[PDB]
């Protein structure tokens, strides 16, 4: 909490969800490397704790 | 992937060959129209090179 009070850095959870919107892939495939990371790596804003 | 780079090249090669009259206008008719208008202005033109 004491580092969180005076640290300038903050969260930005939407940057991965923004950058994974332009991954070229096909709808026909069953696997999805663009969408598997977003389920494996979900942000929840309680991640700096 | 395949079939993204091809459509990208097609979009660029077509957007190069788009048929617009604006670059013709800006070199043939817009300077003579500015030369027509410019004496009849209440704030006459003030230019540095």
């Amino acid at each position: 909490v004491l580092l969180q009070r005076i640290s300038p850095l903050q969260i930005d959870p939407t940057i991965i969800s923004n950058t994974m919107s332009t991954v070229s892939e096909s709808t026909t495939q069953t696997l999805s490397p663009a969408s598997s990371i977003l389920g494996k790596l979900r942000p929840s804003n309680s991640d700096f704790s | 992937t395949q079939s993204l780079v091809s459509s990208m090249r097609g979009t660029l090669g077509k957007l190069k060959l788009i048929k617009s009259m604006t670059p013709m206008y800006l070199q043939q008719l817009a300077p003579v129209e500015l030369a027509v208008i410019a004496p009849m202005l209440p704030f006459p033109p003030f230019q540095v090179p």
